[PDB]
RNA sequence: GCAAGUCUGGUGCCAGCAGCCGCGGUAAUUCCAGCUCCAAUAGCGUAUGCUAACGUUGCUGCAGUUAAAAAGCUCGUAGUUGGAUCUC
RNA sequence: CCGGAGCGAAAGCGUUUGCCAAGAACGUUUUCAUUAAUCAAGAACGAAAGUCGGAGGUUCGAAGACGAUCAGAUACCGUCGUAGUUCCGACCGUAAACGAUGCCGACCCGCGAUCCGGCGGCGUUUGACCCGCCGGGCAGCGUUGCGGGAAACCACGAGUCUCUGGGCUCCGGGGGGAGUAUGGUUGCAAAGCUGAAACUUAAAGGAAUUGACGGAAGGGCACCACCAGGAGUG
């Protein structure tokens, strides 16, 4: 299912934003 | 035939009006429009008898242009003209396929029945589509008693007539057999032909006993 | 399981087209013809062939079989195919010709004929079948 | 469709200019990337010091220990893996010596059943490895 | 590959049609894609119509019928044997089965 | 239909086809001089009248507005040609 | 919406010729189209065409003789000199034996052999063979 | 096709369809060459003369073979106009 | 040789003079003995490729070899034939039969000046088979055949000494490559050129000229 | 592929060969050697850049239904291209 | 009722009646008189889910509880039910938003239907129906073996393409990495738009065909199937 590769990708990008936000 | 000797006579017009050769059904082919005079009120397309007579003379010129009569072939897979092509072949000397046309008689050379004619005359283009399409792999001109709703996919001499009625199709085979013999010298064109036009008419088993 | 195989079907037909007057409607007389004419290393096979010939002979005398034909019965139908009425069905006393077909004759030279009855066209155009 | 207009020389030129970038062989040769990441830096050969002698296993469906060497370049200090081409020439390789490595067939691409080795050693100790394999230049 | 020219529905000249519900599974099926089946059967079976006929207090009473409009999805119209999988050339026959 | 003559078409085919797809365009409408019993003068009116047409003096109505040609009332003449 | 009248003219001739027609109707007419047909008619590729003189763009009915293989236009009308005319001959004509390239020199519409004899180039309209 | 000296170099000159001027190829098996016999003016018997027409397979396949022979016969006055 | 068709009977009794008489009327050559009767002296074949195709059955893979044979007299005539038979030798001989039945005349033209015998194609012709299309461009007298080894054998056996080929598509498919080249060669005598605009004078067909025989 | 050996012996998924597909798991035409043979040739291989091959950058000259692909749809300037009609 | 029928640029749109201002097509010897087509930058609209602020919350129902099944179900099945689904405003601008097929224009087959308008013709019926025709609209069938294509299939062309050039916009360059990183930018957020590289890989994929298989369908067959029983085993 290619849609859940997009579901896990949006879930990984959302975690990378929180890691990058705490380094401000 | 543009001459005055080959013009159709009164005896020919009466036979056409009696046999019903001027009725082409409710449908019309776009390539058969030039041979239709006018559509009547009940959807029937009236076939122009003058165009029928001209194509009949034109087809006879192609038959007599074949020296050997055996090189001319007549095929009728429909029962409406099975005996019409038998009497036609006996009157002119041609070959005939009166029964069921076996696919391969024109292309399969090692086959038993491998009659390869020079001119094919088809009763109904739609009912005898197999001899027509098979006459395309070999250079064989094809004449056909074409109705107003008949496909002309491989018909080079389309005779506009009613190939649906038994008396209608039987007359066209008698008219063609008469005109072919007239152009050869068998009939003097003065006295009427001894062969009656009803000899080519098909008889259904309910009236064969009568 | 009374169905014959191609060995019996073909042999029983080629023996009739070559020998028709020989075989009659009796299986026992037909059985003896196959002994002298054909060469078969089996006796049960000869009875199947001669037995099927007897079945074909009843059909031949009844009419033309769809496989082959004979020359004694074909002449009966050929003369029957040469049948012609004393008066032809075309040359009738009066021919009914519609108005539109009459104008076509008026365009040609044969516009004034004696045995032409101008039939009135049928009013209304209901020549098409209802759809659905 | 393509614009054929007589005054479309600019439209046609700019379009082909930006579409050539979508070509892999063109974009790798006309950008900073694929040149700085290349250990040779656009060179055909390179010298290096033999650091280790590692035997990499070939890929399926093959089974053979490909004899290579972990070599550190002298020109830029990068560490690569040069493949010992011939048979038994790994024994001819000395430890901590100069070797002239070159490309391995396909440009920047692993050749054969070797997983990721894309370099091969040409000379060893300022002499050709081919001579060491054919009983010449005894060193 | 495109299996049907009409994509298995009757949407020509439109972009969206009203979806309806199935019967034996209750699935949202488009109106043009639904497998229509107008079932018209008697209220009483033919095997039991004679018992109701003799028990009728009247002389001649025609038993009414059950006019039911059924909708089937593709996955259920085949399981319920309403429609079958036809040959490649047989699928083009839009004529209802006799 | 391969050798169909295009420069000399039959007058029936020209009259049947569209008013623009002919060899030379020609209007399909016409003018008529409606002669009602009220006004004795000849008053030309377009076929697709599209409006309530009245003769000189305003005696009676001539044409009711329709989609195509005008629906003439009882007692109207023709093109008179 | 047209952008060219000579393109739709030669496209109608090319299609009707391949469909076996004997005459083709060209909806728009122009002096460039008429002089284009004259170059083909002078070399024996079309018959005697009749210009329907209407008070509009005008129509032309061309008599097709079947001798034509294909007639097309070269859009846009590139400026062809005499030194590069040999290049267009190898890209548009079937062979050096037949086929002509219709150029628009300063002396009027003509083929490529007439332009070489007159020693003058111009804008290219199309070709026919 | 000559060789600038009057020598024809083609090994055979193919036929052209009398209906569409198309060259009848060597494997155009759907093509025909029909002969339309000539008759005498006073009697109407076959006098050994005939008008030969060739039709390519493409025109014959589409159904334009009967209309072509009909028009080609009017050109030679074989059939009435 | 016992002829089974009326065309083979005429050429057996020396009624048809040259093989070009059959091409003039487009008669189907159904007997391979007709081909070796006229051009049997100088006719060199060549097996282009034996491509074994397999039919997956329950027993595994049923191998059946195809044979692409090119036949040409090296002047004006070339033929291509395919045959899929169980045995390799049977497929080759069967393809030689079909390569003769499919032989066709190829027209040869001139590049620029017409001096001597024709050497190249008359014009640019294109043949198509599947996806691969080839184009034969006329070339000078001393350029030779500029093509791949596959279409070169067809152009040499067709008598074409010089040709410029522009082959596109999946030319790796030798089957469609040869049939596309053979289809372009067949279009040389179907291309209407100004040197063929002369009104053709019809003659008697061999079926009509020898109808009594 | 691509012109030239099911040649000889051992090495046996090991060592290796191989640009690609692929060759070795005890009769390897591939490898480890001889003979012989082959485009060769005073030159010949290898690595990398680049050109043709490549109509796989398509102006000539490619593609965008299903193989990579027409913006969800329409408006809209610049840009691009624009109906017929003036001494032949 | 409701259809392979209409309308709209699309998304989309069907209970009655009323109100409101649009739109194609057709009609036209009206009017205007080339005022065009396609369109970077820019903009309206854009199913559903989601988001913020109110109302209302029937049913359904993310989540969630519980009941069943399984070796294990955090599911399908069942009960129940939050958000949501409904309405109001501001956002979000994403769909297999598909005809997986840009717009405009010419040319290029046939037939029978269908939709709107116009036109002219026997009749029936106080517009309805009948037979045609011209113009666009959704489509269909037949031939594509007049072409196109790898083929499936294509006349809402996917035809007029090596015989290559009607105009214009967007967009693709082996499969992965990856619609990821980074930068800019929009947004309340979720995220949208723009968009890489290193590296890895000899295939990935399209169409079609023959086998095998299906827990797919249909048909047919045998007391190693049953029916009817009869023996015997357990
Ligand atoms: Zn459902």
């Amino acid at each position: 299912r290619a849609k859940w590769r997009k579901k896990r990708m949006r879930r990984l990008k959302r975690k990378r934003r929180k890691m990058r936000q705490r380094s401000k | 035939g543009g001459l005055d000797v080959l013009q159709m006579k009164e005896e020919d017009v009466l036979k056409f009006l009696a046999a019903g050769t001027h009725l082409g059904g409710t449908n019309l082919d776009f390539q058969m429009e030039q041979y239709v005079y006018k559509r009547k009120s009940d959807g029937v397309y009236i076939i122009n008898l003058k165009k029928t007579w001209e194509k009949l003379l034109l087809a006879a010129r192609a038959i007599v242009a074949i020296e050997n009569p055996a090189d001319v072939c007549v095929i009728s897979s429909r029962n409406t003209g099975q005996r019409a092509v038998l009497k036609f072949a006996s009157a002119t000397g041609s070959t005939t396929f009166a029964g069921r046309f076996t696919p391969g008689t024109f292309t399969n050379q090692i086959q038993a029945a491998f009659r390869e004619p020079r001119l094919l005359i088809v009763t109904d283009p739609r009912a005898d589509h197999q001899p027509l399409t098979e006459a395309s792999y070999v250079n064989i001109p094809t004449i056909a008693l074409c109705n107003t709703d008949s496909p002309l996919r491989y018909v080079d001499i389309a005779i506009p007539c009613n190939n649906k009625g038994p008396h209608s199709v039987g007359l066209m085979w008698w008219m063609l057999a008469r005109e072919v013999l007239r152009m050869r010298g068998t009939i003097s064109r003065e006295h009427p032909w001894e062969v009656m036009p009803d000899l080519y008419f098909y008889r259904d088993p309910e009236e064969i006993e009568k | 399981g009374r169905v014959r195989t191609k060995t019996v079907k073909k042999a029983a037909r080629v023996i009739i087209e070559k020998y028709y007057t020989r075989l009659g409607n009796d299986f026992h007389t037909n059985k003896r013809v196959c002994e002298e004419i054909a060469i078969i290393p089996s006796k049960k096979l000869r009875n199947k062939i001669a037995g099927y010939v007897t079945h074909l002979m009843k059909r031949i005398q009844r009419g033309p079989v769809r496989g082959i034909s004979i020359k004694l019965q074909e002449e009966e139908r050929e003369r029957r195919d040469n049948y012609v009425p004393e008066v032809s069905a075309l040359d009738q006393e009066i021919i009914e010709v519609d108005t539109d077909t009459k104008e076509m004759l008026k365009l040609l030279d044969f516009g004034s004929l004696s045995n032409l009855q101008v039939t009135q066209p049928p009013v209304g155009m209901n020549f098409k079948t209802p759809r659905g | 469709g393509k614009c054929r207009g007589l005054r479309t020389a600019r439209k046609l030129r700019n379009h082909r200019r930006e579409q050539k970038w979508h070509d892999k062989q063109y974009k790798k040769a006309h950008l900073g990337t694929a040149l700085k990441a290349n250990p040779f830096g656009g060179a055909s050969h390179a010298k290096g010091i033999v650091l280790e002698k590692v035997g990499v296993e070939a890929k399926q469906p093959n089974s053979a220990i490909r004899k290579c060497v972990r070599v550190q370049l002298i020109k830029n200090g990068k560490k690569i893996t040069a493949f010992v081409p011939n048979d038994g020439c790994l024994n001819f390789i000395e430890e901590n010596d100069e070797v002239l490595v070159a490309g391995f067939g396909r440009k920047g691409h692993a050749v054969g059943d070797i997983p990721g080795v894309r370099f091969k050693v040409v000379k060893v100790a300022n002499v050709s490895l081919l001579a060491l394999y054919k009983g010449k230049k005894e060193r | 590959t495109k299996k049907r020219r009409n994509n298995g529905r009757a949407k020509k000249g439109r972009g969206h049609v009203q979806p309806i519900r199935c019967t034996n599974c209750a699935r949202c099926v488009p109106k043009d894609k639904a497998i229509k089946k107008f079932v018209i059967r008697n209220i009483v079976e033919a095997a039991a119509v004679r018992d109701i006929s003799e028990a009728s207090v009247f002389d001649s009473y025609v038993l009414p019928k059950l006019y039911v409009k059924l909708h089937y999805c593709v996955s259920c119209a085949i399981h319920s044997k309403v429609v079958r999988n036809r040959s490649r050339e047989a699928r083009k026959d839009r004529t209802p089965p006799p | 239909p391969l050798a169909k003559d295009l420069l000399h078409p039959t007058p029936e085919e020209e009259r049947r086809r569209h008013k623009k797809k002919r060899l030379v365009q020609s209007p399909n409408s016409y003018f008529m001089d409606v002669k009602c019993p009220g006004c004795y003068k000849i008053t030309t009116v377009f076929s697709h009248a599209q409006t309530v047409v009245l003769c000189v003096g305003c005696s009676t109505v001539l044409c009711q507005p329709t989609g195509g040609k005008a629906r003439l009332t009882e007692g109207c003449s023709f093109r008179r040609k | 919406v047209r952008m060219n009248v000579l393109a739709d003219a030669l496209k109608s001739i090319n299609n009707a010729e391949k469909r076996g027609k004997r005459q083709v109707l060209l909806r728009p007419c122009s002096k460039v189209i008429v002089r284009f047909l004259t170059v083909m008619m002078k070399h024996g590729y079309i018959g005697e065409f009749e210009i329907i003189d209407d008070h509009r763009a005008g129509k032309i009915v061309v008599n097709l003789t079947g001798r034509l293989n294909k007639c097309g236009v070269i859009s846009p009308r590139f400026d062809v000199q005499l030194k590069d005319l040999e290049k267009w001959q190898n890209n548009l004509l079937p062979s050096r034996q037949f086929g002509f390239i219709v150029l628009t020199t300063s002396a009027g519409i003509m083929d490529h052999e007439e332009a070489r004899r007159k020693h003058t180039g111009g804008k290219i309209l199309g070709f026919f063979f | 096709m000559q060789n600038d000296a009057g020598e024809f170099v083609d090994l055979y000159v193919p036929r052209k369809c009398s209906a569409s001027n198309r060259i009848i190829g060597a494997k155009d098996h759907a093509s025909i060459q029909i002969n339309i016999a000539e008759v005498d003016r006073v009697t109407g018997r076959f006098n050994g003369q005939f008008k030969t027409y060739a039709i390519c397979g493409a025109i014959r396949r589409m159904g334009e073979a009967d209309d072509s022979l009909l028009r080609l016969a009017k050109t030679d006055s074989i059939v009435a106009k | 040789w016992v002829p089974v068709t009326k065309l083979g009977r005429l050429v057996k009794d020396m009624k048809i003079k040259s093989l070009e008489e059959i091409y003039l009327y487009s008669l189907p050559i159904k007997e391979s003995e007709i081909i070796d009767f006229f051009l049997g002296s100088a006719l060199k074949d060549e097996v282009l490729k034996i491509m074994p195709v397999q039919k997956q059955t329950r027993a595994g893979q049923r191998t059946r070899f195809k044979a692409f044979v090119a036949i040409g007299d090296y002047n004006g005539h070339v033929g291509l034939g395919v045959k899929c038979s169980k045995e390799v030798a049977t497929a080759i001989r069967g393809a030689i039969i079909l390569a003769k039945l499919s032989i066709i005349p190829v027209r040869r033209g001139y590049w620029g000046n017409k001096i001597g015998k024709p050497h190249t194609v008359p014009c640019k012709v294109t043949g198509r088979c599947g996806s691969v299309l080839v184009r034969l461009i006329p070339a000078p007298r001393g350029t030779g055949i500029v093509s791949a080894p596959v279409p070169k054998k067809l152009l040499m056996m067709a008598g074409i000494d010089d040709c410029y080929t522009s082959a596109r598509g999946c030319t790796a498919t030798l089957g469609n490559f040869a049939k596309a080249t053979f289809d372009a060669i067949s279009k040389t005598y179907s291309y209407l050129t100004p040197d063929l605009w002369k009104e053709t004078v019809f003659t008697k067909s061999p079926y009509q000229e020898f109808t009594d025989h």
